[PDB]
DNA sequence: CTAGTACCTCTTAAGCCTCAATAAAGC
DNA sequence: GCTTTATTGAGGCTTAAGCAGTGGGTTCCAGGTACTAG
C-alpha cells in the first residue's frame, strides 16, 4: 500500500543522509578510523553496513505491510522457499550490489559509470540499488545489479569444480 | 586474558600493546641525513635545543628522523624505550639522542661514532629493529 | 553535421555522459532517479536500453528480473525453436 | 609462371573448416575456435553468434577477475548475455 | 667459465676469474696455457674479459699498438 | 634539493672535507666543485603529504568530469568551484577533498581546522 | 609536446564532427596527466552517442 | 636432562648418541618456558609399561606398524621422554562420547 | 592439539554457512589425516604417499 | 532477412569470432608478487600498424622490493636474455651526459623522490660514457661467433634502430625519439612505483 | 607419354641442485 | 695463530596436479617430390 511506500523511500532518505554525513564527516577527517583497519576500508564497512540495516528496514517495513492473505509471505512462512531477503528485494529494496566483497569499483579513472563525475561515493554511484524488481532499476542499477549476477556465476561455476576436485 | 585480568579494559590494552610488532617504519614520518659540523653547534638554530638537555670525538654526520605524535599516543611507544631499544641493539657503534616528549616537535639524532655504509647502517636500523612485540605480527585487535 | 559522436572506451574516461535526453539537463510509482548533480553533461545516451544484446533486447523488463536470470535467458533464447529463415 | 594456387586456396580453407588459425596444418598451437559453424536454430541465435567475441585465454583456470565484466563494457558488451559455465565470462557479445 | 679459444681453436677452453676486490679479469685457457689480464668493473661478466682479451690480440696482430 | 655541475651537466656526489669540515659536492669526471647550500643529502618521505595535488592546469575548472561545488572561496568568494580527491592512490591516504576555485585558481583543503595553501 | 592543449583539442573535435577526419579515430585528452592520445587503429570498440 | 638458553650445537647432537647406555634429552628454555601438558588441546597421556603394550596388541590384536604413530620430536613424546617402540596412551573429552582412550607407538 | 585444532577449524568452515555435519565424519577426517606421525594432507603428496595398495 | 557475415566453406557456413588482444605501442604498468624480486614491471607490446607485423615485447623491470636498499630499473632490450640497465641503453641512443638522462627521464626537477629513486641507477651506469662501449656491453650477450669490435657495432646499432621500439619509427635518422619514449616509460613506472 | 608407389616431412606440493655462514679438526 | 673442513639452511628451476555425466556438429584421411611400371 501507499502508507508503507512511502515508509521505505522515508527510511532510503535518511539512510542516505546518513551516508552523506558520515562521508562529510571523513572528507573533513574528524572520523576516527577503526583499530588496525584503514580509514577507507573503515569507511567502506561503515557504509556497507549503514545500506544493509536501512535494507533490512525495509524489508521487515515491507514483512509486517504484507498480510497472510499475501501469496508470497504464505509461501515464505511455510517454509518450502524464499526468505526475508527474496521479499525485501522484490517489493522493498534490492540493496548492496557487492562485487568481491567490496562496493562497485571505479573501474574508469576514479569513475564507476561515465555518468558519475570523478570522486563520487554516493550510494547510488557505488553499487547501492534503492528500487525493488517492482518498480523497477535505472540503467545505473540494472549495469550493477549485473556485475553483481556475474560475479555470482563465475563464483558458483569455479567453486564447483574446486568442491568436486576437493570431495574426489 | 586470565580470569582475574579478564576483566580489565586497561590491563587488555596494555597486553595488546606489549605483544603489538612496532616498528620505526610505522611511526617515524622521515628520515633524513643532515651535517653537524660540530657536537657544540648545530645548522639547523631550532635543533640545538635537543643537546642544550645534554649540557644541563664523533664523526661530523648526523641522521635525523622525524616521528609521528599521534602514532606515538595510539601505539602509547615513548621516546626513553625506543632509546634503550636502539642502545641495546647498538652498544657504542652509534650515539643516539631524543627530545623530551612535551616538547612541541620530537625528533631522534643518531651519528656513528669514530658515509658510504652511513645509508646501509639506517636502513638496518629502521628496517631490522623492533621497539616491542612479536615478530611475525601484524595487528592485535582487542574484542569484547 | 557532428550531432552524434563516436565514443571508444578510453574516451569515456573524460566525458559525462547524461542518461536521458530530458532528465539531467533541467504517485511513487516511477523508479527513483538519480539526482542531476553535474550540469555539463558533454554527452548522453540516445537510450540506456541498447546496452543490452541481441539475446538481451528480446528479455521483457531486463530490470525488473534479476541478471542471473537475465544471462540464463540469453542463454537459452540461442536453443528455441523457430522460423530462422524464410528459405 | 608455374605457380602453386592450390597453396593459398587450400590453406585459406582449412583455416576456415577446422577454425586452425596457424601458419600451417601441422602446427599444433593454431588456437582453434577461431571460426565456428554458424548456428540458425533461430533467427537470434544466429544474430547473436554473428556479432559474438572470444577471448584467447584458456578456458581452464579459476581466475575470476578476467571473467568479470569490468565497467568499461557499458555500452559496449551485452552484460546479460553470456554463457554459462567454463566460458562464462570469456565469451562476449557486443 | 667456459669459453672458446682462438690460439688453441678449442671450445670450452678459457676459464675467466673476476675479483671484485681487486677489480682484475684473468682469462686463462687449459690447453695452450694462454694467460691474460684486464681491468674489470663490479658489472663486468666473462664475457667483457674475452671481448677484451680478443680486443687486445687483434690490436697485438695488427702491430698498430 | 638535488643540483648538477651547471658546466658540464651532470650529478654531483658528496664528500666530507675534515680540514675545512664541509660537506661539498663534486663528480669525480671533472674537477669542479661547489658547496652545499643546505645540509640535504637523503630524504625517503615514508608518509608523504605533497604530490596529493597535482595535475592543476589553468585550464583545470573547464574539465567536465570535475565535480562542481557551490562553496564559497575564501578570498574571491565565488560559489563556483570544483573539487577532487588526492591524487596520489593508497589504502592508508585521507579522504580530504581539495578545491579549485575558475575565477582565482587558488587550491584549498575542505578541512575547517587547518587551512592549507595548495 | 603541444603548448595550448585546450585549442587543438577545440579543432580536432570540430574537424571530427564536421567530418574531415573519420569519426572512428579517438581523441583523448588528460588533463590530469596532462596527455593528448590519438587512436585510429582497427579492432577499437565504440558506441554512438 | 639438559636445558640449553639459545641454541645447541651439532657437535653435542653428534655426541649424545654416543652414551648408549644413558638418554640424554635436550630441552629449550623457551620451550619450557610454559607447560604443554596445562593446555586444553592436549589430551592426558600415560606411559604404558610393555606388558601393557604386549597385552594391549593381544587384545587389540595389531601389529607395531598398526597402532597410529607419533613423531620422534613432537613436544609431547619430548616432554614424556617417549622412546621408539613405546605405546602411549591417549585419555581426551569428546562430545559424542565422555571420554576417548586412544594409543600412539614412536615410530 | 593439532589434530583437535584441525577438527575445530573443520567444523567452523562447515559451520560457516549454517550447514551440519555429524562430530563422527569430522573426527575421522582428522584422525585419517593425523594416523601417521604428523598430519597427513589430502593430497598427492600425502596419503597417495603411504605404503598402501599399489593399486590403491 | 539473412545479414550474410559469414564464409560458405564446402557448404558449410563458418563465422569467425572476434578475437580479443591486448592493445600494443601502450606502457602497461604491473605490481609483481613480493616473493619475486621485481616490484614493477612496464611492458610494451611494439608492433607495426602498417606491415611486416612482429609482436616486440619491451619490458622494463625494477628490480627490489620496498625496503631492498636496491632501486635498479633494467630493460630486457629483445633478443637480449640478460637485462641491461636503462642507463646503457640511453648512453647508446646518444644521451651521454647523466643530466639529460635525468631530464629525460624525469620532467619536473621539482619532485625530487624520483631523482632519490633514480640515484641508484645512475650510480650504477656511471661506468658507460661512451656510445662505443654501450653497443658493445649490449652485444656482449647473445654471441653467435661474432668479434665485438669487428662488424657487432653496427649489427648492435642496426638492432637498437629496429628491435628497440619499432613502432615509433624505423629509420636512423631520428633516434632520439626512442630515447624520449624510453624516458616516458620509465616516469610511467616510476610513478605507478611512487603509488602516484 | 602417362600415371602408380613410397618417402620425408592460473595456484600451490615435493625433488633436486645450486647457492651463502658456521663451529672443529689439522696443522 | 692460520687453513681447510663437515654441517646448517634458502631459493631457482622443475615436474606435476587439476567436478561428474550427457547430446550434438566438423574434419583428417595429410603437402610435394623422385623413381618407376604400362
Ligand atoms: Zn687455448
Ligand atoms: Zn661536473
Ligand atoms: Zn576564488
Amino acid at each position: 500500500d501507499g502508507p508503507t511506500m512511502r515508509e521505505i523511500t522515508e527510511t532510503i532518505a535518511e539512510a542516505k543522509k546518513k551516508v552523506l554525513d558520515v562521508t562529510k564527516e571523513a572528507q573533513a577527517n574528524l572520523l576516527t578510523a577503526k583499530h588496525g583497519m584503514t580509514l577507507r576500508e573503515s569507511f567502506e564497512d561503515n557504509v556497507v553496513r549503514f545500506l544493509n540495516e536501512a535494507r533490512d528496514k525495509a524489508g521487515r517495513l515491507a514483512e509486517v505491510n504484507l498480510k497472510d492473505l499475501n501469496n508470497v509471505k504464505q509461501m515464505v512462512m511455510a517454509g518450502s522457499k524464499g526468505s526475508f531477503i527474496n521479499i525485501a528485494q522484490m517489493s522493498a529494496c534490492v540493496g548492496q550490489q557487492s562485487v568481491e566483497g567490496k562496493r562497485i569499483a571505479f573501474g574508469f579513472v576514479d569513475r564507476t559509470l561515465p555518468h558519475f563525475s570523478k570522486d563520487d561515493y554516493s550510494p547510488e554511484s557505488k553499487g547501492f540499488v534503492e528500487n525493488s524488481y517492482l518498480r523497477g532499476l535505472t540503467p545505473q542499477e540494472f549495469f550493477f545489479h549485473a556485475m553483481g549476477g556475474r560475479e555470482g556465476l563465475i563464483d558458483t561455476a569455479v567453486k564447483t569444480a574446486e568442491t568436486g576436485y576437493i570431495q574426489r | 586474558l586470565e580470569p582475574g585480568h579478564a576483566a580489565d579494559q586497561e590491563q587488555a590494552k596494555l597486553i595488546r600493546s606489549a605483544i603489538e610488532h612496532t616498528t620505526l617504519k610505522s611511526v617515524t614520518i622521515a628520515s633524513e641525513i643532515y651535517y653537524d659540523p660540530d657536537p657544540r653547534s648545530t645548522v639547523i638554530p631550532e635543533d640545538e635545543e635537543i643537546i642544550q638537555l645534554h649540557f644541563s670525538q664523533q664523526s661530523p654526520w648526523l641522521l635525523r628522523l622525524e616521528l609521528d605524535r599521534a602514532a606515538m599516543n595510539d601505539k602509547d611507544l615513548t621516546m626513553g624505550q625506543v632509546g634503550e631499544r636502539i642502545k641495546q641493539t647498538f652498544k657504542n657503534d652509534l650515539f643516539v639522542i631524543w627530545s623530551e616528549d612535551n616538547d612541541e616537535k620530537l625528533i631522534i639524532r643518531c651519528r656513528v661514532v669514530r658515509d658510504h655504509m652511513l645509508k646501509k647502517i639506517e636502513n638496518t636500523m629502521l628496517e631490522n629493529i623492533t621497539l616491542r612485540g612479536v615478530e611475525n605480527i601484524e595487528r592485535v585487535v582487542m574484542m569484547k | 553535421e557532428g550531432l552524434v559522436e563516436y565514443i571508444d572506451a578510453e574516451e569515456e574516461e573524460s566525458i559525462l555522459i547524461a542518461m536521458q535526453p530530458e532528465d539531467l539537463e533541467p504517485d511513487p510509482a516511477k523508479r527513483i532517479r538519480v539526482s542531476h548533480h553535474a550540469t555539463t553533461f558533454t554527452h548522453c545516451e540516445i537510450h540506456p536500453s541498447m546496452i543490452l544484446g541481441v539475446a538481451a533486447s528480446i528479455i521483457p523488463f531486463p530490470d525488473h528480473n534479476q541478471s542471473p536470470r537475465n544471462t540464463y535467458q540469453s542463454a537459452m533464447g540461442k536453443q528455441a525453436m523457430g522460423v530462422f529463415l524464410t528459405n | 609462371l608455374a605457380i602453386n594456387a592450390k597453396t593459398i586456396t587450400s590453406g585459406l580453407k582449412y583455416a576456415l573448416a577446422t577454425g586452425n588459425w596457424g601458419e600451417q596444418k601441422k602446427a599444433m598451437s593454431s588456437r582453434a575456435g577461431v571460426s565456428q559453424v554458424l548456428n540458425r536454430y533461430t533467427y537470434s541465435s544466429t544474430l547473436s553468434h554473428l556479432r559474438r567475441t572470444n577471448t584467447p585465454i584458456g578456458r581452464d583456470g579459476k581466475l575470476a577477475k578476467p571473467r568479470q565484466l569490468h565497467n568499461t563494457h557499458w555500452g559496449l558488451v551485452c552484460p546479460a548475455e553470456t554463457p554459462e559455465g567454463q566460458a562464462c565470462g570469456l565469451v562476449k557479445n557486443l | 667459465t667456459k669459453f672458446n679459444c682462438l690460439f688453441c681453436n678449442h671450445e670450452k677452453s678459457v676459464s675467466c676469474t673476476l675479483d671484485k676486490k681487486n677489480s682484475i679479469g684473468t682469462l686463462s685457457c687449459k690447453i695452450c696455457g694462454q694467460s691474460f689480464q684486464t681491468r674489470i668493473n663490479s658489472l663486468s661478466q666473462p664475457v667483457d674479459v674475452y671481448s677484451d682479451w680478443f680486443d687486445a690480440v687483434e690490436e697485438v696482430n695488427s702491430g698498430r699498438g | 634539493t638535488f643540483r648538477f655541475c651547471r658546466d658540464c651537466n651532470n650529478m654531483l656526489y658528496p664528500r666530507e672535507d675534515k680540514e675545512n669540515n664541509r660537506l661539498l659536492f663534486e663528480c669525480r669526471t671533472c674537477s669542479y666543485v661547489e658547496e652545499a647550500g643546505s645540509p640535504l643529502v637523503y630524504r625517503h618521505e615514508l608518509i608523504t603529504n605533497i604530490g596529493e595535488t597535482a595535475g592543476v592546469v589553468q585550464d583545470i575548472g573547464s574539465d567536465p568530469t570535475l565535480p562542481r561545488s557551490d562553496r564559497e572561496c575564501p578570498k574571491c568568494h565565488s560559489r563556483e568551484n570544483v573539487f577532487f580527491q588526492s591524487q596520489q592512490r593508497r589504502k592508508d591516504t585521507s579522504m580530504v577533498l581539495f578545491f579549485v576555485c575558475l575565477s582565482c585558481s587558488h587550491i584549498f583543503t575542505s578541512d575547517q581546522k587547518n587551512k592549507r595553501t595548495q | 609536446v603541444h603548448r595550448n592543449p585546450a585549442r587543438l583539442m577545440e579543432t580536432l573535435r570540430t574537424l571530427r564532427r564536421k567530418g574531415d577526419i573519420n569519426p572512428e579515430v579517438s581523441m583523448i585528452r588528460d588533463i590530469r596527466e596532462k596527455e593528448l592520445k590519438i587512436f585510429t587503429d582497427a579492432g577499437r570498440v565504440y558506441r554512438p552517442l | 636432562i639438559f636445558v640449553y638458553q639459545n641454541n645447541i650445537t651439532p657437535s653435542a647432537m653428534k655426541l649424545v648418541p654416543s652414551i648408549p647406555p644413558a638418554t640424554i634429552e635436550t630441552f629449550n628454555e623457551a620451550a619450557l618456558v610454559v607447560n604443554i601438558t596445562h593446555h586444553e588441546l592436549v589430551p592426558k597421556h600415560i606411559r604404558l609399561s610393555s606388558d601393557e603394550k604386549r597385552e594391549l596388541l593381544k587384545r587389540y590384536r595389531l601389529k607395531e606398524s598398526q597402532l597410529p604413530r607419533i613423531q620422534r620430536a613432537d613436544p609431547v613424546a619430548l616432554y614424556l621422554g617417549l622412546k621408539r617402540g613405546e605405546v602411549v596412551k591417549i585419555i581426551r573429552k569428546s562430545e559424542t562420547s565422555g571420554r576417548y582412550a586412544s594409543y600412539r607407538i614412536c615410530m | 592439539a593439532g589434530r583437535a585444532a584441525l577438527y575445530k577449524e573443520v567444523y567452523n568452515v562447515i559451520a560457516s554457512d549454517g550447514s551440519y555435519v555429524n562430530y563422527r565424519h569430522m573426527a575421522l577426517l582428522v584422525d585419517v589425516m593425523t594416523t601417521q606421525g604428523g598430519l597427513t594432507s589430502v593430497t598427492r603428496h600425502g596419503f597417495n604417499r603411504s605404503n598402501t595398495g599399489a593399486l590403491m | 532477412f539473412d545479414m550474410g557475415g559469414y564464409f560458405i566453406i564446402n557448404g558449410s557456413e563458418k563465422v569467425l569470432i572476434a578475437q580479443e588482444r591486448s592493445a600494443g605501442n601502450i606502457v602497461q604498468v604491473f605490481k609483481k608478487a613480493a616473493p619475486s624480486p621485481i616490484s614493477h614491471v612496464a611492458e610494451i607490446r611494439s608492433a607495426l600498424e602498417k606491415g611486416s607485423r612482429f609482436i616486440s615485447t619491451l619490458q622494463v623491470k625494477l628490480y627490489g622490493r620496498e625496503g631492498s636498499s636496491a632501486r635498479t630499473i633494467k630493460a630486457t632490450l629483445p633478443y637480449i636474455k640478460q637485462d641491461i640497465p636503462i642507463v646503457i641503453i640511453f648512453r647508446a641512443l646518444g644521451i651521454i651526459p647523466d643530466g639529460e638522462i635525468l631530464e629525460h627521464i624525469c620532467y619536473d626537477v621539482n619532485d625530487w623522490q624520483m631523482l632519490e629513486m633514480l640515484k641508484p641507477c645512475v650510480e650504477d651506469g656511471f661506468v658507460i660514457q661512451d656510445r662505443e662501449t654501450a653497443l658493445d656491453f649490449i652485444g656482449r650477450r647473445g654471441t653467435a661467433l661474432g668479434i665485438k669490435k669487428e662488424k657487432r657495432i653496427q649489427y648492435a646499432k642496426d638492432i637498437l634502430q629496429k628491435e628497440f621500439l619499432p613502432h615509433i619509427t624505423q629509420l636512423e635518422g631520428f633516434e632520439s625519439r626512442k630515447a624520449f619514449f624510453l624516458g616516458y616509460m620509465i616516469n610511467r613506472l616510476l610513478l605507478c612505483a611512487l603509488d602516484r
